[PDB]
């Protein structure tokens, strides 16, 4: 049970940030309702070994998650991969199993203080209730909302750039990055 | 073709059994157990390995169909692909819906149903697909008309799967 | 009409409503007692009580459409004009009874059990009943009547409930 | 009186209440065992100690009103009073047992009959019986008497059920 | 009336005045506890003592003009001169005390809840508490009642506070 | 007394006089556990030592007076009379633990807990500490030390006056 | 020794205990499984296996002390007397596995199962014990699997428990 | 129960800050997903006491944690022991249970000031996102993020040495005096 | 309610100082986890009632406290005593619970200005690292510093007379008084 003790062995050092990071990160293949009862990174692998995504012969994934994440210690010291190999391998097209969407929403969710929190929360409070607006929700949550909401998407984007607008301006660098990506 | 059955009804989950017997319904009254279910549809001469894989690949459970009946994802699309022979586009659609609504969503939704519908009828703490079939016996949701359910829906702010029924009904 | 009908409507009733399909039928089929529906099914079709309409009419008053419209072959529509325009096998006052069970549960049937389990047998009721065998209860001792429903309201009452009292007062003023 | 009426009560009882029917009848057909109601009932009527009032009586002894009213055109008033001016078919020891037996619920007989089972046989009692078989069983031994209470008080005693206890003193009190 | 409407009020609700608004219907429904705003609201509607009027008094009490206006399409004019001219469902006692607990920070009630420590435990106080929560504790003692504020009057006065004196003489002059 | 008391009594009280009433009641009924409130009044009355007087005396010991004046009707002046009058079915030691784990907050009960597990193998509450600790037959109205002693070594000397108190009283 | 004796011994038990019980005596269970507590009394009492010592020595692997004295009035002494002298009932082996079971929490038996479910085809760990046993891949004499995952979740302290009772037998 | 209450007494000295260097101490034994659920120092001695690293007979690991973060009057008040015998038996080889790379870092953590520690997160910032740049963080956050994005190895030691170079040269002898060690 | 309310009144004339000073004269009684959340009079209070030190019976050690920094006017307002019986029970042997060795050091802090704090600062710059000397500190803290790191204490003052042997010379007086008085 080698793959088992190595996988729990990852899976000790994730705190409770990184799991959310993760859940986030890992939405177009778990729904909401098998990602609810989701506390623990175990019941992520379980999860992720049910839909045979992750097993003795197929790291790909959990190498990916856990590059993108930036926890490069883990796939060293664990995994046995450094990081000019994922580097290599993700610009490869075909190669990467996790939508450049995804990352760039959480590269963007990553540049957001407490203050640009409640700034963003104040700009987009015209159609969002103030009960889905509370502390509690950070920045990830009100993108889920958003996406729910359908006001936010692959092909809907404006709303993004004019409330990043106002915060601040790097942040339309990076969006215009992502379509240059596209 | 007989003691895989008693492992896979043994490797499966409680609400995955529920998602089963609802994907079941289409094919007689069905039985309250999966092992029942699963002697009656053997006795019919309906039950078969490309049905049986089928049936799991719409709950799935891959690692099952790999390490029970040998197959990969690729066979068992190619042989959807070919003809859904047990189940059909508008039970997978309710099962996908019913996948993508957590706790808050059912209790609003129950919530706001019990308003033509008895307490006792719903009672509480149910799953969508609960609701469902007491919508079908109720005669309100069929295949033809889902009007009732994209406008229950909508109310709970939930617009994205009714682009999910919209696609399904302009599919056709 | 056949024998292949009744037998398919036994067996696409759960357990829940077949209760209310033997409540209901108390007042009509009173020379026995029938212990499953496919008996009572029986007896109705050879006293010549059983028919098109009034199997429509029972499985209307049990909120099983579906059935309608795939064994009889008959919608809302049709039950409802031929309902109209028909004398009614099932009396209103278990029609209403029906609605009001229909309308409660566990947290309310719980109070019930425990506040009138003092006037009938502690444990005549000691297994967990529903509100329609508390009825059937209650009628066996001549306490709730079709034409006598003041006990019933003030139990209601009591537990602080007060739209199904003023549906029993809608249906006492109705007559 | 007539047999279509006996027959119509007979049926009409279900199986729940026979064997209390059975108990209370047990003093007043004494010299053979009865094998069934209707058995019982006709001994009864053709040795000239049971007519309509002692029908009224037997059946006001199982709170069956409903039917009294229905089949015997008599409210509880009017076989109040019959029961008054009359002597009384069954003894008060009798209707004292079964109040006890209706007043315990099954988790209590469980408990008496894992008590009393060392007393009695060691697996003549473990098929599932009510109190009034444990009863009867008892007085097969000769060990509870209508004069003789102690042995069943603290049996009572035994379960914590004291109120129970409070109504035996306060009938042999009384009498 | 319906559901849709109560749904849509809860959810635009935040979480800092639904405590005011548990507190506020403790009067109306003293029977039992609410868990939540749906809950107290789904109680009321069965007990049949919300309407229209009942839910555009609540809306006004608590200062949220906005959801009568976008919800009920109804002013401040009419709610007023109704409940000027029509029974009030919530006593002034509790709109008091709902201000008077809107006019203090959280450096007063850490002094209030020092002061009366003798009355209550240290563990009941342990977490941070709005003035709601001391006066449902202070009441459930029996110590404040609408006709007996004077023990509440003298501890304000103790914490070197005028104005809400003069709000509770007002008050009490109204009686 | 009639149901609709018991009735009312169980829907006014909330969880936390719930758990208190049923370590209260758990002296009297120390062979049958009730899980609910319900169950426990229901035995109780069942048993006989369940009347008005000692409901209102119940009911006091929780300290809820406001259904004591609404229910009963009566007042806290009566009550107190009879229970100095008539004699009292709960022990003081079990008023006087109530009286401990009230005072002591959710931090306290932590360190106590800590110094306690040498003698044991989980969010716990006072009482069922306590409760805990006389299942094993190491704290009884007779053997009163560990408590106390315990008591001290957390800096807690006011709940030790009152065990002193108590015992000096007894 | 009456009927009232394992009466009072069966309502007087928790389900924790009371499931407890039922695995620790598992070993005279050969003839059935028994389903309740009091059938399993009553099945010891009538095999002749059950006395006032062996209820004793039951009574105290639950760790229930007041039952002891209360009932069948004895102390903690007396029953380690007992026990010292007179024969076991339940091998040691079963109040070592129940000892660690008391021991580990929910996210340690939750971390356990997901490490032994590659062996294997909410659970508690008595029921996992079970289970294994059930495989006939934990065993009285061998516990090299139960002792490796113990060691690889970093609880070293039953691992210490392990070798110290291994080092016992011998 | 004087083994307890000798911990407990011991635990009652302990405040925020030096609970947090205790945990920083301690990360080579306590992963992450135990370091974050611990809020008293209570917790601490209980998952060490799990790895049987601190009980009755082996008190060396408490000691040294004591002695490591300078409080020498619990040292010599509650557990009888001296500086000088703690000195002595720290430099038999094979007694240090903490590497001294930790105890370096640590004691590099202890001689920035505020002004110093602004000026080292703006001399961080072409690795690290600014999320991490608020006033909050101290710098062993700043350490273990280092760590974590495997640019502050024990074998890679640059970056710290070009980052101290621009705020003081006793840093820059600390490390120097380190690499002597090893 | 009378005792409750001539606390609070007490509590509410002394500021932020006074409040130090008095968290720092009873560090004999309170350990420093339980100090740490003080932040006003009221829980100083309740942590004293908590030991059974102040209560309407036993009022000792609060008029201490009063007299000992120096605030004879709520002495003489808010509990009726005169100056004169407080030094004359103070002055008898075991009625005095507060030691006379933290009398004499918030004395000698007392007696220290701004100036004379930073040089005290600059001359134990070798013992005690650049952050715990930081420009917030006060002599309290670098009293409190000096105690946990044993230097001194009861039996060691050596340190403490080299120091301020360079400032002034009546701070070495209290020190001798307090030496012979011991």
């Amino acid at each position: 049970m080698d793959f088992s003790r190595n996988l729990y062995d990852i899976g000790e050092q994730l705190d409770s940030e990184d799991l959310a990071s993760l859940k986030f990160l890992s939405l177009d293949y778990i729904p909401q309702r098998k990602q609810e009862p989701i506390k623990d990174a175990l019941m992520l692998f379980q999860r992720l070994q049910e839909k045979r995504m992750l097993e003795e012969s197929n790291l790909s994934f959990l190498k990916e998650l856990l590059f993108r994440i930036n926890r490069l210690d883990l796939l060293i010291t664990y995994l046995n991969t450094r990081k000019e190999e994922m580097e290599r391998e993700l610009q490869t097209p075909g190669r990467a199993q996790i939508s450049a969407y995804r990352v760039m929403l959480y590269q963007i969710s990553e540049e957001v203080s407490r203050s640009e929190l409640r700034s963003f929360k104040g700009g987009l409070q015209e159609e969002i209730s103030k009960c889905k607006l509370d502390d509690d929700m950070n920045l990830l949550d009100i993108f889920i909302e958003m996406e729910k909401r359908v006001i936010l998407g692959e092909g809907k984007l404006d709303i993004l750039k004019r409330v990043c607008a106002q915060i601040n301006k790097s942040l339309l660098k990076i969006i215009n990055d992502y379509e240059e990506f596209s | 073709s007989a003691e895989v059955i008693h492992q896979v009804e043994e490797a499966l989950d409680t609400d995955e059994k529920e998602m089963l017997l609802f994907l079941c319904r289409d094919v007689d009254v069905v039985p309250p157990n999966v092992r029942d279910l699963l002697d009656i549809l053997r006795e019919r001469g309906k039950l078969s390995v490309g049905d049986l894989a089928e049936l799991l690949y719409r709950v799935r459970r891959f690692d099952l169909l790999k390490r029970i009946l040998k197959m990969d994802r690729k066979a068992v699309e190619t042989h959807l692909l070919r003809n859904p022979h047990l189940v059909s586009d508008y039970r997978v659609l309710m099962a996908e819906i019913g996948e993508d609504l957590d706790k808050s969503d059912v209790s609003s939704l129950i919530f706001l149903m019990k308003d033509y519908m008895g307490r006792g009828k719903i009672s509480k703490e149910k799953s969508f697909l609960d609701l469902v079939v007491e919508l079908e016996k109720l005669n309100l949701v069929a295949p033809d008309q889902l009007d009732l359910l994209e406008k229950c829906l909508k109310n709970i702010h939930r617009i994205d799967l009714k682009t999910k029924i919209q696609k399904y009904k302009q599919s056709v």
